[PDB]
Parts: structure tokens; sequence; C-alpha cells
């Protein structure tokens, strides 16, 4: 919190107006531009929509350049500053000298892929932290031996300055090593999968994440559009990350722990015992297979089917007949109901038309669509207890219910292999450890569609009646 | 109501046909405008587009109230939080891209500019720089403020483009599209609830109810399409 | 004879192909990129197209016939007339975006063999859409109408 | 003491220990940080928890 920083500061704070006051006027010049051709043009109409387009995507790339312009700057060797940012300003006058350098130039390039053992030509390189348009502060980054800097936001530089240890061969003259390490890590093609295990003391995440830069701008290509997951264990660690975090130009970052690996809720690491250690294994899997069969429950009792005429025609052969075909397709539970259904209907329509209508004497036109068709409609309608029944033996359920259902029954549990210290009394204290089992359940169960249709032709007459209903 | 018609230069005569009249002078000129790619080109598409009461693209959000505002704002994105002066509920505006940058002013004198903390706002105001959503117009200032932005939008669109329609067409289209109630609580009338029913009848008809008038029907405004308004027809 | 060609033009174009072979330079030294590097170059010549509309605005004299009928408000206006007596400027691709090679050459003069073809682009664009544009505003009646 | 003197430096100075104490985190919050001047205190308590 020195004085020199302020003066520092201040300065860079004066040129960034000036940046921004460039940017002001290219946008006012641009509006005028782009009301005149909007105006006459004087020329022909295609010539006037290509101007307007293009005075339009001006106008789009000044506005959101106006959202933290400059990044940060680099000074080199030979005393010369460079701007680095989301777009590029040069001066018209003096030869378009560049003010502002657009990240994605061979020239910015210092600034991400650059270390302090191999640099390019460069003696320091600063960041930028914005808001919209102020510089709030800044962090230097000195590519090869510190003394003292003012503010970096991790004090890097006194601590690479205070090395006191005998003399010697010394591990190489202590900073040197760990520079090339640095180094080693970061310049390093892979682009695979890397481990830093390192330990205290190392700085091993500051140098992770200069890796993702490194990465994200020579593969700026193939990602860009993907993004760059960054998982942790708390949101303190977390907020801290994205506090010195380069830049990662025109891409953007998701900040997750253990606990937010699901679309929603938050779960705050309520670290269920160490028994949940059978959950963080992948022997669970099969639990979860076998806690998603014992729901397709097999009839005791058989149902009683009341279609006018016909005698309960579903019992444990008919139930697991079904089940069993239904096991035999390789595809999710609720998208598997479908040939559940389907089997159920075909043995109960097609072996019930020629027993209980009137039986035999006719094999044609009568039984194939006809007694076919009536049987088969009078069981798609029954949604009081046909359907009701399927979802007692196939129900269609969700990954946040079985984990409760399983976790207290204890009969249930057993009838999966599964063990008896993963009991708790409530089924939705979720935990850290059953999240991953929330992930892995929608792909097993999947997702259904007659519901999906029906939900959301309810929403749109819900949407409809609301404003005005007349939609057809 | 209508004026004086633009031929005879005089007052507008009885019988006198001036629905065909506002369409066919707002389309004649319609190939003088800007198009699609075969918004942010704020032409034929942006007319589409309001004479439809579409939602735009980049929509903007509107005032609820009047007062003073608090702005936040953090990595791309505003929060403004609008402190009432009566003294009641004040309501919040959270996430909004900082791609729309703000409401810049450009006031008379002092150069405004943006639009900041401490400063005041005007029910129906907009905060950021973009296209209100008619809909939300609708409920909170109401119908006539509807009709009034609508013809001050399309006509923006189209003085820009050096096109010159007196406003009363754009008023007889507006006018037609903003010509319906969905009725609430039938009251005593022989009306069902979830109907279109046009606003003229059901004035006539809970005001002809006298009888045991004290409780008549309810209905609120809608604001439709110039494609569904021609589907809800009485004829 | 009547059509008058500007004398400064030469002056003008020699003064922004200055520039925009300093925008080159800077594109070959690597502080520049190959989009930006065009915006610049069509943001140059975009002002030299302005200049010799003005240059050919103060040189013709008001008895001209093309000064004339355009001051009169008969027909045509002063960008056609620069086509005619300064340079085409800019044209457009196929897409719809520039080309920062400008057409410095005016129908007087005589576009060369790249010039004139560069140009066919957005004129046969213009004859495709000019059924599209129709067809959309009769879209907007119809409704407007029922 | 160490928090009042702390407030003298211009350094983050966190305290850990165990979760009954009021005023001091665990050390599982802390799990990839850095701070200025450190206290634990009950070192045994949070090794045999």
């Amino acid at each position: 919190s020195g004085r020199d920083y302020e003066d520092e500061l201040q300065s860079e704070r004066d040129y960034v107006a000036g940046l921004y006051a460039r940017l002001d006027a290219e946008r006012a010049q641009s509006q005028r531009r782009y009301a005149a051709a909007l105006r006459e043009h004087g020329g022909t109409a295609v010539e006037r929509d290509a101007e307007v387009r293009a005075l339009a995507k001006d106008i789009a790339r000044l506005n959101v350049a106006d959202n933290g312009l400059c990044f940060g700057r680099l000074d080199t060797l030979d005393d010369a500053r460079l701007y680095i940012g989301r777009l590029g300003i040069f001066d018209r006058d003096n030869d378009f000298e560049p003010l502002l350098l657009d990240w994605r130039a061979p020239m910015a390039r210092p600034f991400y892929v650059a270390t302090a053992a191999n640099p390019e030509n460069m003696r320091r390189r600063r960041q930028f932290h914005t808001l919209g348009r102020k510089v709030v502060d800044f962090t230097d980054e000195i590519l090869g031996r510190p003394t003292g800097a003012e503010h970096d936001a991790t004090n890097d530089a006194a601590l690479l300055a205070a090395v006191n240890a005998p003399r010697g061969e010394g591990m190489r003259d202590i900073v040197a090593t760990i520079q090339a390490e640095q180094d080693q890590v970061i310049r390093l093609d892979h682009t695979g999968v890397l481990v830093i295990e390192g330990g205290p003391g190392t700085g091993k995440t500051v140098v992770a994440l200069h890796r993702v830069a490194y990465l994200l701008y020579t593969y700026r290509k193939q990602m860009e559009r993907h993004g760059v997951l960054v998982v942790g264990p708390t949101p303190a660690f977390l907020d801290h990350i994205g506090r010195v975090l380069p830049s990662l130009g025109e891409s953007d970052a998701v900040f997750m722990t253990p606990g937010d690996f699901v679309p929603g809720l938050h779960v705050t690491a309520e670290d269920t015992p160490e028994a949940a250690e059978v959950k963080g294994s992948l022997k669970i899997l099969d639990v979860l297979k076998a806690a998603v069969a014992d729901r397709q429950e097999l009839p005791s009792e058989p149902i009683p089917i009341d279609l006018s005429d016909v005698t309960m025609r579903i019992d444990a052969e008919t139930a697991k007949w079904a089940r069993d075909e239904a096991r035999k397709t390789g595809l999710p539970h609720n998208e598997a109901r479908a040939e559940f259904v389907d089997v159920v209907t075909y043995v109960v329509t097609e072996r019930a038309v020629a027993r209980i209508g009137r039986g035999w004497l006719t094999r044609d036109d009568k039984h194939a669509w006809e007694k076919m068709r009536a049987d088969v409609v009078g069981e798609l309608e029954d949604h009081e207890q046909f359907n009701a029944a399927l979802d007692a033996l196939w129900p269609i359920l969700t990954p946040e219910d079985v984990l409760a259902q399983l976790y207290t029954s204890h009969e249930r549990l057993r009838a999966a292999g599964a063990p008896e210290c993963l009991w708790r009394a409530d089924g939705e204290a979720w935990t850290v450890s059953d999240v991953p089992l929330l992930d892995e359940l929608v792909d097993l169960l999947g997702r259904n569609k007659a519901a999906d249709e029906a939900a959301e032709r309810e929403r749109r007459e819900e949407e409809a009646y609301a404003a005005g209903v007349l939609d057809l | 109501c209508y004026g004086r018609s633009m031929a005879t230069g005089k007052l507008v005569d009885i019988g006198e046909a001036v629905g065909i009249v506002a369409a066919q002078s707002i389309g004649e000129p319609g190939t003088q405008l800007t198009m699609r790619t075969f918004d942010i080109v704020g032409g034929l598409p942006r007319v589409q587009e309001l004479f439809e009461a579409r939602v735009p693209r980049n929509k903007a959000p509107i005032a609820d109230v009047a007062g003073r505002v608090r702005l936040e704002e953090s990595d791309k994105f505003f929060k403004i939080t609008i402190v009432p002066d009566d003294g009641g509920e004040e309501v919040v505006y959270d996430k909004l891209s900082k791609r729309q940058r703000l409401r810049v002013i450009t006031h008379e004198d002092g150069t405004e500019g943006v639009l900041s903390d401490g400063d005041h706002v005007e029910v129906g105001d907009q905060l950021m720089e973009g296209a209100a959503d008619p809909h939300e117009v609708l409920r909170v200032q109401g119908p006539r403020e509807v009709q009034i932005h609508l013809v001050k939008e399309v006509q923006e669109v189209y003085r820009a483009q050096g096109v010159s329609i007196h406003d009363k067409h754009i008023e007889v289209i507006v006018r037609q599209m903003l010509r319906r109630v969905t009725i609430i609580d039938s009251g005593s009338t022989e009306f069902l609830p979830g109907s279109l029913t046009e606003r003229a009848e059901f004035e006539a008809e809970n005001r002809r109810v006298v009888a045991e008038g004290g409780e008549p029907a309810a209905g609120r405004p809608v604001l439709m399409g110039i494609t569904k308004a021609s589907l809800a027809t009485d004829s | 004879a009547d059509v008058l060609v500007p004398p400064q033009k030469q002056e003008i174009l020699e003064r922004h192909e200055a520039e925009a072979d300093a925008i080159e330079r800077k594109y070959q030294r690597g502080a520049l990129n190959h989009t930006e590097r065009n915006e610049s170059l069509v943001k140059i010549w975009q002002d030299a197209t302005e200049e010799v509309g003005k240059a050919l605005e103060e040189f013709y004299p008001a008895d001209n016939p093309i000064i004339t009928i355009v001051k009169s408000g008969a027909t045509g206006n002063l960008t056609q007339t620069r086509t005619l007596a300064g340079m085409k400027g800019l044209v457009t691709n196929p897409k719809g975006e520039f080309i920062p090679r400008p057409i410095k050459s005016s129908f007087r003069e005589g576009l060369t063999v790249l010039e004139y073809f560069i140009n066919t682009h957005g004129a046969r664009k213009g004859l495709a859409d000019t059924a599209l544009r129709t067809a959309d505003s009769g879209y907007l009646t119809r409704r407007l109408v029922d | 003491e160490f928090v009042s003197e702390e407030a003298g430096r211009e350094g983050t100075s966190v305290v850990i220990g165990p979760p009954d104490v009021p005023g001091t985190v665990p050390p599982s919050e802390t799990k990839g940080l850095e701070f200025d001047a450190v206290l634990v205190v009950e070192p045994e308590r949070i090794l045999a928890d």
C-alpha cells in the first residue's frame, strides 16, 4: 500500500481514460455514419445494407470492448511499452503506432506464453483488475529476478528475493531452478492430462493457472467455445482463483466444487461419514443398477382388469416376460417403460380378443384390426388402474428419489448388494458423496417422451390461458 | 378523431376506408428499408417485430415504479435496485448483461451521459439501451401508453430511413392491435372467462346491466399482433 | 469533356496509399491481425472517396449539366457523380463484407479487368434480392390489410 | 491478542481451530489458500478428529 503504487495506478488510469476516449469517439462517428447511411447513403440498396451491417458490427465490437478494455501491459528489455486489450487502437497520425494491442496479435504473445526462464524479449508483465471501466489494482510479474515489487496479490516477488541458503552448488542458484521447473510445466507440449503433484510453498496453483493461459492461447481455436472448468474445495478458494486468474481471452471459466456438479443445488459439505467411502468407488454402479431394478417390481397379487368383459390378464408370467424383454434392449429405465407397455398391451389384447370377445371363427379383418383396436384403445385410456398399475410396476422415477427410497427402506438396500452403513434417517440430507450418484442416475434412467409431451402441452395451455386462449 | 384527409386536404368524409389507406401508405415505402440477411438493423424486421407484439432480442427492462436507483455491477453483470419515493417495496433487475451497456440519456444540458446511481426514474422509463417489451409497458403503464410507445418506435424506424407517414395510420393499426379484453370474472353477464371479447361490446354489456348493477363483468386488456388480431375476428 | 476529373485525385490516392503501406508494414511486423488490418484499410479508403467527392464538388462549375441535373433536384446525386468522374471506391464481396482493395478508377478512366470483376458481386446480389424485398414488403402489407 | 496485533499488520491473519470453539474456523476451508500469519490452537483435538 505504498505511494509509488498510487503514482503508477493514476498514470495507468489516465492512459486507459485516453483509450476509452478514443473508443467513445469512434462509436460517435460510427453512429453518425450509420444514421447517414440509413437515411440516404446516395448509392444502391445492397451497398446500403453492407455499410449498415459493417457499422453495426463496429458499434457492437466497441460496445463490448467497453467492458475490460486493457488486460495488461508489457515492458520489454529495450523499454518499449505495450498495452494489451480486446481491441486494437492505433494512432493514424504517427504511422499507426500501437496504442493498444489486440491479444490475438503475433506481438502480444509474450503475455500468455512468456515465463521467467524462456521469455521472448520481456522484462515485466502487468495485469489490471477492472470492473467495467476502472482500473482497481494491478499486479506485476517480473520475468527474471525480483528485488521488491509494490503489489502482486501473491507477493511472489519479495519471497523469490529473500532466499538465504548456504553457498555452494546450492541447488544451482535456488531461483533459477524454480524458474526452470515452472517453465517446464508451462511450456510443455502434451495437450492431455498433466499432474503437478508438488507440495506446500511452491506456488503450484499459480503455475497451473499460467499453464491454462498458455493452453487457452495456443489452442484458442478448439477451445474458446468450450470453456475452462475449475473445480475446488471451497468458494473462498474459488474466488481467490477468479481474482488472480489470467486473461483466458474471449473465453470464460466455470467455477465449481464437489457438491455443485449438479445443475441447481449447492451442497454445503454435509460430508456423510467414512462408510460412504464405498460411494467414492465404482462398485457402487452395480448397486445403482441393482437399485434401479428393484423398482421394476413384480406383481405378487394379480392386478384386476375391468375392460368391461376381460379378466385380469397381467400376472407374474406377463410382468416377468415384459420386464425381461425390457431389460433385453440395452437402454435406460424411463425409456424402457415403452417396451414394458408395448408387451403388456400386446399380450393383453392379442391374447384377450381371441378368448373373451367371442373366440374363434374369424382369422382376418376382425381379429387383426377391429377387436385389436378396441382393446388397445380401451387400455391406453385407463389412466386410473392400468396406468396406476404400470406406475406401480415400472415407475417413472428420478434420481432425487431413488437415493431416498433406498437409503431408508433397508430392504430395497439389501436387494441391491448394498451394505448397511449407508442407511440414514432422512433420505434427502444430500451430502457430497451422493452428488455424483445423482449425475450417474440421469444416464441410467434417462428421460421419457410421453410425459414430456403432456407436460409441455399443459404448460403451453397454461401460458395461453393467462393471456388469451385460442391456440390451435 | 381521425382528422383531415391528406388527399382532399379537408376533413375526412363519412364512409372513407382509412385502414386500407394506412396499410398501403406503410407498405409502399417498404422496399426503401433495410431488411434481413438472405433488431440490430431496425428496418422491416423491427416493424414486423412491433405490429406482431413480439418480445425483442435486445429487450430492455423498464421501471415498474418511480424513485431513485442503487446501481451495483459485477463481472459481466449489472444489478439495479429502485428505491421508490412513496416508501414501499423496492424492485430489482439483477441479471443485466453488461453487453447492453446502459441507458445513456444525453440530457439537454450538463452532458448527463450514462444512467447512474442516485439518479431518478419515472415509471415506464428504460434502464438499458435497447427496446422495451410492449406487454411490460402494457401492465405497468397501460394501454394508451402502449399505443403511443408503439407509434413512437415505428415512426422512429421510418424517419431514420427517410419515409414520411403521418402517425394516424400507425394509430389505426395499433388501435386495432389493442382492441380486445380477456375476461376474468364474468360477473352477471353472458360471458365466459378466458374468452376474448371486443372492448366496446364489453363496455356496452357491463354498462346496460344496471339491474342489480353491483357486480359486473371484469376484464383485462391484452396486446395482440396483426395476425392473431385477424384470427380473433367476430365475423 | 463535360465529365471533368479533379486534378487533386492523384495526391489524395497517394497520400492514402502511404497509410496503407504503413498498415501493411505493421501487419508484417506482427502488431496487427489480418482482420483489424482490413478494417483499417477500409476506414482509410472510405475517406479518400469523401475527399474526392468534395474536390469534385469544389471543382465542377455550376453551369455544368452533370451538376445541374443533380443540384436542381431533377435526378441523381453526387455519389454517382463521384463514381463517374472520381472513383467507385470500395465494393462488396458476394458474402456482403468489403474488399480492402478499392477501385481507384472511374467509369470515365475505365475500370481494369479485376476491378470490373469484383464489381459484379454486389450487382448480381441486387438483381437477385430485388424480388425477395418486394415479397417481404407485400407480406407486411397483406397482414396490415387483413 | 494475536488478532488485534495482526490488525496492526497489513496481512491476512486467519485463525484455525476445532468447530466447538467460537471465532476460529476449521482447517478444511484453508484447504488451498495462503495467509500471512496463522495461529492454530488445540493441535490434538484436530489431530484426533
